[PDB]
Parts: structure tokens; C-alpha cells; sequence
């Protein structure tokens, strides 16, 4: 969302390019919803019962109704994801939510107001933004926090595994599973407490190391699919890779991609490397059609940014281990 | 505390679901409205 100034105001809430969503359960009884598990922000929050508006689109999801569950306390707190338009609002609820027989007592948003545009085709109903306090919009206790004030997890930590082909993927909760990863995992320290963001020291292309020397910030966004990075730098790195504009995303003739170098990003002082198998999409071989890279634009404004953000097509590759007590990312390389 | 796991399933995406209505991208709006992600 835009609104430069805070901490918990600079959110990347992609959705754009999302494949995969998680079950929850709000109430009692429950009421289940698909959520997307984004790593980028902190919120809580599920298409309101209360939502009516006609140009919405929370007609086009399930609703919670407050009505139908006796575990139901009310805030009443107001919530708003600005964009330049126009807004994503709501208020504040408190119910008994469950994550994978994880159950929790937790403020989340219900959301009475919902863009155009691009949420009628939104498959998923909601977000559950597993991020910590400092992105929390009205610093309401994120989930993850919630679940390990229960002591139920053996580590206070998560990981995302995304699998080979396609149920799709998982998330580790309480450590990360030696048969989603091989090797060792290299530990990266966050740059700063309160967000998923890693320290970069440069973006190589082939060879041949040529944009982000002299350091640079990279978040790790699940909600994402993509790898993001301001426009200077893709423009930069896209024109290194023989690939032009085509709108929203970068493309090259199916014939040549498999041909493409590799993408190198230096991240605690390791070699993260991503071959053209991995950020080209190759559903056609024909010199005629045009196959998406993406890698794409976007610009991050500052205090979140100037930013990259490494989305679910890292995490493919790269077992991600999200360490919330040591405040550090874990690398391990996916099987 | 034995391994409690979120098991994630796959959907189609937004662009995804444009792509196969055949909506034109350019046809969404200006460079400032921003079919909503940041
Ligand atoms: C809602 O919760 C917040 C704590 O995050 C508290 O400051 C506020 O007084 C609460 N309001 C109601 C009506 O319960």
C-alpha cells in the first residue's frame, strides 16, 4: 500500500502473480477461508459479512459473519491499505482462529471495503500476513506471535517449501523438515527488527557481477511470486538479458530462453544463483511466440525501501526458514 | 510440536485469470490507479 511515512504503511501487497493459498478458520463454529500466507505484511484480515457496497467484490468471496460465531468479541478499531485508488478497509475483530490444528486468540481485520479490481478475481478470500508488529497496521499481535505465546511449536520459527510440480507446497511451523532441503542452511541476520528484509551485496548477470555493488536492501515477500527491484535496476539487468517491455512484464522469444545466463544474488556473503530454467516460464520452444521472465519492476518507497523482494520463485528454489526469536532468514537449497 | 504444517494449495492467479478472459492489459486503466499490489 502507499503511504510513504511508517513503518507499517509501505506494505508490498502483490497478489498479482500468487499460485497458492492456505486454509483457516474463524468462529465457533468455524468458518473457513482461502488465504494468502504473505511474509511482507502482518494483518489479519477475511471479507466482512458487514461489506456491502455493490462495486466491492467481497460478494464474489466468503464472508465472516460475526453473528454465527459465540466465540466473537468485538474492538471496532478502523483499518485502511491505501493505494492511489483507491482502498482496501475495515475494522478490528477478535475470534478463535486455526492454522493447520494450530488453534489462536486473534485480532483481525474484517473488511468491509474492497478495490474493483483486481479482488472479483482474486481466487482466495483473504490475507494472513505473517510478518512481526512493526508492519502490523494498528500494531495488532500478527499470528505467528499469537501461535508461539501457545508453546506448542518446538522452534519459535516457520518455513515455506514450495514443491515440485502440481498439493502445490507447505509451511513448516515450529522448524523446517530435512526432506524439503539438502546441504546446510547459511543463516542471514535482518537488517532491522520488524521486518523480513535481508542485507544484498550485489546482483550478478552471467560472469559477470554488474548492478547492486556497494550494497543494497532485499525483502523475502511470500505473498509474491515474482523478483522484484526498483525500475533503474530490472532496466539495467533486462537490458543485460536481451529482454523487452511488453506493460507489466519482461519477455524473450521461446527459442532463446533456455539460452539466458544465470542470476546471481550475493546474500550473507553466499552465492545464490537462479539458471534460466528458473525465472523463465517455458510453456513454448517457437522463435513466434514470447515467454514471460518476470522479474519485474516496482518501486518501493522508503522506509520499507529502495527495495528488491524475493518472491515465491526464490523460496522454489531456495528452502526459506523464517528464524522470528533470532531475528535471522535461513538458506538451504530446495529437493 | 510433532510438526504442525500448512498445506498450500494451488489456485490460479490474478494474471492468470485475466489471461484466460483475454483482458487486455492495457485496457485496466492509467499508470496511476495501480490494479492494486504495493
Ligand atoms: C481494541 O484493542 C486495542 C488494543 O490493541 C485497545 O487499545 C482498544 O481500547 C480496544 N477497543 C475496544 C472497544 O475493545
Amino acid at each position: 500500500l502507499t503511504l510513504g511515512n511508517t513503518t507499517s504503511s509501505v506494505i508490498l501487497t502483490n497478489y498479482m502473480d500468487t499460485q497458492y493459498y492456505g486454509e483457516i478458520g474463524i468462529g465457533t463454529p468455524p468458518q473457513t477461508f482461502k488465504v494468502v500466507f504473505d511474509t511482507g505484511s502482518s494483518n489479519v484480515w477475511v471479507p466482512s459479512s458487514k461489506c456491502s457496497r455493490l462495486y466491492t467484490a467481497c460478494v464474489y468471496h466468503k464472508l465472516f459473519d460475526a453473528s454465527d460465531s459465540s466465540s466473537y468479541k468485538h474492538n471496532g478499531t478502523e483499518l485502511t491499505l491505501r493505494y492511489s485508488t483507491g482502498t482496501v478497509s475495515g475494522f478490528l475483530s477478535q475470534d478463535i482462529i486455526t492454522v493447520g490444528g494450530i488453534t489462536v486468540t486473534q485480532m483481525f481485520g474484517e473488511v468491509t471495503e474492497m478495490p474493483a479490481l483486481p479482488f472479483m478475481l482474486a481466487e482466495f478470500d483473504g490475507v494472513v500476513g505473517m510478518g512481526f508488529i512493526e508492519q502490523a497496521i494498528g500494531r495488532v499481535t500478527p499470528i505467528f506471535d499469537n501461535i508461539i505465546s501457545q508453546g506448542v511449536l518446538k522452534e519459535d520459527v516457520f518455513s515455506f517449501y514450495y514443491n515440485r510440480d502440481s498439493l502445490g507446497g507447505q509451511i513448516v511451523l515450529g522448524g523446517s523438515d530435512p526432506q524439503h532441503y539438502e546441504g546446510n542452511f547459511h543463516y542471514i541476520n535482518l537488517i532491522k527488527t520488524g521486518v523480513w528484509q535481508i542485507q544484498m551485496k550485489g546482483v550478478s548477470v552471467g560472469s559477470s557481477t554488474l548492478l547492486c555493488e556497494d550494497g543494497c536492501l532485499a525483502l523475502v515477500d511470500t505473498g509474491a511470486s515474482y523478483i522484484s527491484g526498483s525500475t533503474s535496476s530490472i532496466e539495467k539487468l533486462m537490458e543485460a538479458l536481451g529482454a523487452k517491455k511488453r506493460l507489466f512484464d519482461y519477455v524473450v522469444k521461446c527459442n532463446e530462453g533456455p539460452t539466458l545466463p544465470d542470476i546471481s544474488f550475493h546474500l550473507g556473503g553466499k552465492e545464490y544463483t537462479l539458471t534460466s530454467a528458473d525465472y523463465v516460464f517455458q510453456e513454448s520452444y517457437s522463435s513466434k511466440k514470447l515467454c514471460t521472465l518476470a522479474i519485474h519492476a516496482m518501486d518501493i518507497p522508503p522506509p520499507t525501501g529502495p527495495t528488491w523482494a524475493l518472491g515465491a520463485t526464490f523460496i522454489r528454489k531456495f528452502y526459506t526458514e523464517f528464524d522470528r526469536r533470532n531475528n535471522r532468514i535461513g538458506f538451504a537449497l530446495a529437493r | 510440536t510433532t510438526f504442525k504444517r500448512i498445506f498450500l494449495k494451488r489456485m490460479p492467479s490474478i494474471r492468470e485469470s485475466l489471461k484466460e478472459r483475454g483482458v487486455d492489459m492495457a485496457r485496466l486503466g492509467p499508470e496511476w490507479s495501480q490494479p492494486m499490489k504495493r
